[PDB]
């Protein structure tokens, strides 16, 4: 089976930093890349990232280069997502989406994305 | 002109070069067991071509000769447009349409079939 | 018809390829060349004219070949080794330096470790890195004691990375595109066979080609397509750059008794100043070299438009850095300084900070793991850079700007940089033809 | 976005229908890696369809999509209720870009 | 009929099968390692055969004659009852006893005469 | 005389043992995979030694002519002073050095030119 299972909601404040668990399961963990998408509530789609599991390699967006931060842990088989110097407009469910082909293949990690994780919703609000 | 020396050359000055390649399809623990097992492949793969020329009707090195006419649905030529105008390379490119069934009826109408008589006329 | 037996036929095909090495040492069964047969002593390279090759680097399957049999040859050059299972133990370690930042990165472990006779045990001190090392909640452990079994590579043998050569057996020929401007996929204008190819120097390295193959003397930007970004951009220069890394600390061996019949080579104090590695790059010659690959990029992107390099985006030490060997040991170079420029339209030596590794899980192998044994004494190497291995960073709605990071962390590209002029294919001789000749009955 | 996306599309249940994921000549036309997603709201998005006249599995044959040039076009055949959901075009051109939504309706008002 | 396919055949047609199992007679870590020595010894085995045709005055396949004597001892019988009232199996079952002398002979009083003589009559 | 019996004896003789050792050419974990070495490179080199003599342009076995012609100069000696002045052994050891130019010369001045004009006379 397919599972990938996030983190529980978290709430922070503008100017913090955010991290989320995405694990996954049931499938060989070295050879899938590893999209991270990010839903604002009502608004349309964008992309955090794809992380290779092999040796770690990312690729970010450029409207995020140095605010997110993504790495893993092949050992215990989760994936990590941190995003720092929050803004008001971030607060949002973030989705990691596990590709459907293995890394190999021609079009790989531009792919359709078939599986998707439950998702998280962090709240970046002003309000205490 | 050495292995595959002729390789683009004309089938007319290719006709020749035969021979350093009919020499040369011999070339004479993890890591040592390529080496048996890839001199294994060599050595089957040459009695694939041994054999296959064997069992049809040459029995002869390099060249033979035969019985059977020429289909005319493979690749229908002349004689100068197919011995001078062109190279093996784009030939058996255009030839591999049927190079089973040539290999086929080249050994039934040939072994089964002219080896038959022959079996036959000096049987008779 | 009229069959002919040597018919000059190839098709592409895979197959096993053996090896051959020079005869010039044997180091007690060097990594690279051990078994493998000596060398053709007069490589006979025969050249043909009116041959045309349909070459494919990226499909190539010999590459694939080559990165099994380099795994399988390094786990079973590791195997009779000495295995260090006993160093899971926790480490009662201690900062070395006292002035703040004379330098973390050199940690004094003192531990238990079990001797000849079981019933004794004995208390050693050792200099572990901080990369090598974690801190268990100071007391630290081996950062490969909950993932793998440690295993150190018996320090007989050597890690040179000997040329070799890939050939073919019988009935299979090794083609070469010696043509110049080769792209990687196309027909090649000037083929060649050989028995079989050039001495091959299996590196292991990132983001830097180190003694490669420069015979290029074109820039030619290789990847399996430009347009994606995400699939590794390779690159292959020219003109060498000189490389000066070294090793200041001058280490000394101690060999930790964990018997019987098993030595674990453990640091010992480092006689003279403490110092960090720093890998030295002329700022001239890497100036005009990076000059030379932007002007040649500049041919793959528009027509003139803004390239601009930045350091690693991130992943693992293996791949935010470089990866290599000096002379005996693993450590990495960040290289944050070779990409930082940012081009447009168009006597000293830049230092980079170079952090030591000794225990190193490479092409990440969760099976085993590896502990490189310290070599005495300072270490200086100096080797020839001849490629890059960038990857494209993705675009925007308008790219007038295009900014080239490095990558690798899958070593295919590594050895796809040596073999990229060179393929297999299998011999038909056997083939019909139409005659005019007879048979009798 | 760099994909523009119809706002909504509305009717009843049997006919059929086109959404078409108009876009530039560097992304549609440009490549050939167009797709399309089915949201359901408050669930994560699931893939309807692999890619430009391309089906995958386990999803239905009911969704029939190519790209017609600079205009993708996704057209669902069989309408029913359980397609109820907000659908999102995906395209490929270097990063990831994602459509801005096409909202639907389904035996019920528009 | 395939490999040994017309066995139970008589050979007035089990004659014409012979390419059959000519053709497929090399038939075109453990569990692995079976295969390479089952390949090797067919080969092996194939080159013994191909080897004993050729220290044979035949020199080519599914016929030769030969000037050397047959014996009573084997299977003394008329041509009629040991071709047209056994198979190759029950007459093999009862000339399995001679196979070494029969080849021996056949060999030397031939290809230690006959090419040597044919060698003296081309010497002239 | 068997396998290698005639070794020292006259070559007029030992031309009458060639096939004692010819028939005997195939014979048929560690310390287990000498033997599978062993006879890889048997069958390699019996094969290797099979594509010599059939490449030579004769394919028959223990006797082979030709048409290319044998200078005084590597003889040095009359029919008489070889066939019978000396055994096969000290007749190798001086003559074991121009044995592949010997080979090479014999193979394609043979083959590429009665080969061809063999197909040519029946090309008619
Ligand atoms: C690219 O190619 C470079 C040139 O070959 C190479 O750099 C040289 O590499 C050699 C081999 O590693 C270095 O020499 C050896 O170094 C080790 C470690 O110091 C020594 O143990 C070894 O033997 C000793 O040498 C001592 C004198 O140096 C001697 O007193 C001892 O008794 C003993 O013989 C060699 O000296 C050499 O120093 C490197 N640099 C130079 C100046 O040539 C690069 O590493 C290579 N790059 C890659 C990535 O492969
Ligand atoms: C084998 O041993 C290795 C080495 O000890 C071990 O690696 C560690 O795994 C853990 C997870 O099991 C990693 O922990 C995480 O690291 C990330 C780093 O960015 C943190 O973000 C994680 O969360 C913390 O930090 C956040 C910061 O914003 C906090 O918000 C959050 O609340 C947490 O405090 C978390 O710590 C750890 O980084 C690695 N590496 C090291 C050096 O520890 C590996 O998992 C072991 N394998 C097994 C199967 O035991
Ligand atoms: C890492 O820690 C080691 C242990 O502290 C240290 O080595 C040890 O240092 C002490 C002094 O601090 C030495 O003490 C002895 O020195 C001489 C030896 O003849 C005499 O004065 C006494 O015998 C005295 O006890 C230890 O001999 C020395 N080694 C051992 C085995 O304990 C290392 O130097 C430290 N390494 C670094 C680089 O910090
Ligand atoms: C390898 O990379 C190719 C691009 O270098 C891919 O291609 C596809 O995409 C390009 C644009 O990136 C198209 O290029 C032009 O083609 C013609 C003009 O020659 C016009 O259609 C238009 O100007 C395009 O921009 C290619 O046509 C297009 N190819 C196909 C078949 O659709 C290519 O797909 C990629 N992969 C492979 C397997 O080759
Ligand atoms: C090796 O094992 C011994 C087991 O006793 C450790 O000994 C103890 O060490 C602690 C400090 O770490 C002392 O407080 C105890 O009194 C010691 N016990 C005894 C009986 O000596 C020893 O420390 C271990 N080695 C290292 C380097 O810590
Ligand atoms: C690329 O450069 C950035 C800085 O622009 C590096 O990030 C900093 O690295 C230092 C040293 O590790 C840290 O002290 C800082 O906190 C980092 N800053 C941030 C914002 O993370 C980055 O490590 C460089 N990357 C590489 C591979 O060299
Ligand atoms: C590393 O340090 C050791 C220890 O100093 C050096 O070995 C010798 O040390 C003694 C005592 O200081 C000196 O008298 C010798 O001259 C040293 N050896 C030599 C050859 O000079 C060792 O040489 C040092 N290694 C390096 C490469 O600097
Ligand atoms: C290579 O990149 C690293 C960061 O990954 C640089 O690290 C510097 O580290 C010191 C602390 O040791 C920080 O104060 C600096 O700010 C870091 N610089 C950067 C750019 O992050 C390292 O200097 C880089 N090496 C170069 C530029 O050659
Ligand atoms: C190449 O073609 C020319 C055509 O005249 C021919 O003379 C030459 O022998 C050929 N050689 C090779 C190596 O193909
Ligand atoms: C040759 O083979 C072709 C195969 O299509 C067949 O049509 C033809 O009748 C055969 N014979 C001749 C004389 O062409
Ligand atoms: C003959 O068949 C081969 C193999 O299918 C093919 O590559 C070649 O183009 C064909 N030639 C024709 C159809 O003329
Ligand atoms: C001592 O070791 C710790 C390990 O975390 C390190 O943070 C610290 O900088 C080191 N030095 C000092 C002076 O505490
Ligand atoms: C082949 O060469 C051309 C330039 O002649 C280049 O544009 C093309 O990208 C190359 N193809 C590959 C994939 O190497
Ligand atoms: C590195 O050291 C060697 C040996 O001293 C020297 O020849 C080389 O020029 C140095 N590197 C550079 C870039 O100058
Ligand atoms: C490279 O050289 C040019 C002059 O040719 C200079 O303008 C540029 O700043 C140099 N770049 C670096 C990084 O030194
Ligand atoms: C690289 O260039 C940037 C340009 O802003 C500069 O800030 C940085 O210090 C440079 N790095 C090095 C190591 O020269
Ligand atoms: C390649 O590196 C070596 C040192 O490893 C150096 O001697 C050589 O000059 C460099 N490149 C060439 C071919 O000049
Ligand atoms: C069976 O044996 C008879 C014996 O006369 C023979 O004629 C017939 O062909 C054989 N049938 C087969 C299929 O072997
Ligand atoms: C044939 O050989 C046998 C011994 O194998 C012998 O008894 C017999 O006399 C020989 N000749 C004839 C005609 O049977
Ligand atoms: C060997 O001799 C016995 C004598 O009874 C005979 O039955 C048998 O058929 C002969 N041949 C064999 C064993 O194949
Ligand atoms: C040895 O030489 C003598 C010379 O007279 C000859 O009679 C004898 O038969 C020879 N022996 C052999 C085994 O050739
Ligand atoms: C015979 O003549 C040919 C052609 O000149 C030469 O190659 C060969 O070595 C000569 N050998 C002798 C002396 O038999
Ligand atoms: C082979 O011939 C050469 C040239 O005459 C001579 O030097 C050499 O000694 C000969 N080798 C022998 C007779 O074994």
């Amino acid at each position: 089976q397919v599972q990938l299972v996030q983190s529980g909601a978290q709430v922070k404040k503008p100017g913090a930093s955010v991290t989320v668990s995405c694990t996954a399961s049931g499938y060989t963990f070295t050879g899938y890349h590893m999209h991270w998408v990010r839903q604002a509530p009502g608004q349309g789609l964008e992309w955090m990232g794809w992380i290779n599991p092999f040796r770690g390699a990312v690729k970010y967006a450029q409207k995020f280069r140095g605010r997110v931060s993504m790495t893993r842990d092949t050992s215990i088989e989760i994936f990590y997502m941190e995003l720092s110097r929050l803004r008001s407009d971030d607060t949002a469910v973030y989705y990691c989406a596990r590709e459907m082909f293995d890394s190999s293949a021609d079009w790989s990690p531009w792919r359709g994305m078939v599986a998707w994780g439950q998702g998280t919703l962090v709240t970046v609000s002003s309000a205490s | 002109l050495g292995f595959l020396g002729a390789a683009g050359s004309t089938m007319g000055a290719a006709s020749m070069t035969l021979t350093v390649q009919a020499r040369n399809l011999l070339s004479g623990t993890v890591w040592g067991i390529k080496q048996l097992q890839a001199r294994v492949l060599a050595v089957e793969r040459y009695l694939r071509d041994q054999q296959l020329l064997g069992i049809w009707g040459c029995s002869g090195k390099l060249i033979c000769c035969t019985n059977v006419p020429w289909n005319s649905s493979w690749s229908n030529r002349n004689l100068s447009e197919i011995w001078d105008n062109m190279t093996w390379l784009q030939w058996d490119k255009e030839i591999s349409n049927y190079t089973q069934i040539i290999y086929g009826l080249l050994e039934e109408s040939q072994n089964q079939q002219e080896k038959n008589e022959q079996d036959l006329l000096a049987l008779d | 018809v009229t069959v002919y037996y040597g018919v000059p036929v190839w098709k592409d095909a895979e197959t096993t390829l053996f090896c051959a090495s020079d005869a010039k040492t044997e180091k007690h069964n060097v990594w690279a060349t051990h078994a493998c047969v000596p060398t053709d002593p007069n490589p006979q390279e025969i050249h043909l004219e009116n041959v045309t090759e349909e070459f494919n680097m990226w499909k190539n399957n010999m590459v694939e070949q080559m990165h099994t049999d380099i795994i399988s040859l390094w786990d079973q050059s590791l195997k009779p080794c000495v295995k260090l299972t006993p160093l899971c133990v926790t480490l009662q370690c201690t900062n070395v330096t006292n002035n703040i930042t004379d330098d973390g990165e050199l940690k004094n472990c003192s531990f238990n470790m079990t001797t000849e006779l079981r019933d004794k045990k004995q208390k050693v001190y050792s200099l572990f890195y901080r990369l090598d090392v974690v801190q268990i909640n100071k007391e630290y452990r081996l950062i490969n004691c909950n993932t793998s079994a440690i295993t150190q590579a018996c320090p007989k043998v050597s890690f040179e990375p000997i040329p070799i050569h890939y050939c073919a057996p019988a009935g299979f020929a090794i083609l070469k595109c010696k043509d110049k401007k080769f792209n990687g996929t196309g027909p090649c204008p000037s083929v060649s066979t050989v028995q079989c190819t050039h001495g091959i120097k299996p590196v292991v390295s990132t983001q830097l080609l180190l003694n490669g193959s420069l015979a290029e003397e074109e820039v030619m930007i290789r990847s399996e397509n430009i347009t994606n970004n995400a699939k590794n951009i390779l690159v292959q220069f020219n003109t060498p750059v000189q490389i000066n890394c070294t090793r200041p600390n001058n280490n000394t061996r101690k060999s930790i008794r964990i018997g019987p019949g098993q030595a674990f080579y453990a640091t010992g104090d480092i006689i003279g100043d403490i110092r960090q590695a720093h890998c030295n790059v002329s700022k001239a010659t890497w100036n005009e070299t990076l000059g030379k690959v932007v002007k040649q990029l500049r041919k793959h992107f528009g027509n003139n438009t803004i390239i601009r390099f930045a350091n690693s985006s991130g992943g693992d030490l293996e791949v935010t850095t470089h990866s290599f060997n000096c002379g005996g040991e693993f450590f990495y170079c960040n290289t944050s300084g070779l990409f930082n420029s940012t081009w447009i339209s168009n006597n000293d030596s830049i230092t980079l900070p170079c952090r030591i590794k000794q225990i190193i899980n490479m092409w990440q192998r969760i099976g085993q793991a590896m502990y490189a044994p310290p070599i005495q004494g300072v270490i200086r190497c100096v080797s020839n850079i001849t490629g890059l291995i960038l990857t494209r960073d993705g675009g925007s709605t308008n790219s007038t700007t295009e900014t080239f990071r490095p990558g690798g962390g899958d070593m295919r590209d590594n050895w796809r940089s040596e073999l990229y002029k060179y393929k297999v294919v299998k011999i038909e001789p056997l083939g019909v033809a139409p005659t005019r000749c007879k048979r009798r009955v | 976005s760099a994909l523009t996306q119809p706002a909504s599309v509305s009717g009843s249940p049997g006919q059929s229908i086109t959404i078409s994921c108009t876009g530039s000549s560097r992304d549609v036309g440009g490549f050939d890696l167009v797709s399309w997603y089915q949201q359901h709201p408050g669930k994560a998005p699931k893939l309807m369809i692999y890619e430009v006249s391309k089906r995958p599995s386990g999803v239905s044959n009911r969704f029939s999509a190519s790209k017609s040039g600079n205009t993708a076009s996704l057209t669902i055949s069989g309408l029913q209720a359980e397609d109820e959901a907000d659908y999102y075009c995906y395209s490929y051109a270097d990063g990831v870009a994602f459509g801005g939504g096409t909202k639907l309706t389904v035996l019920g008002q528009p």
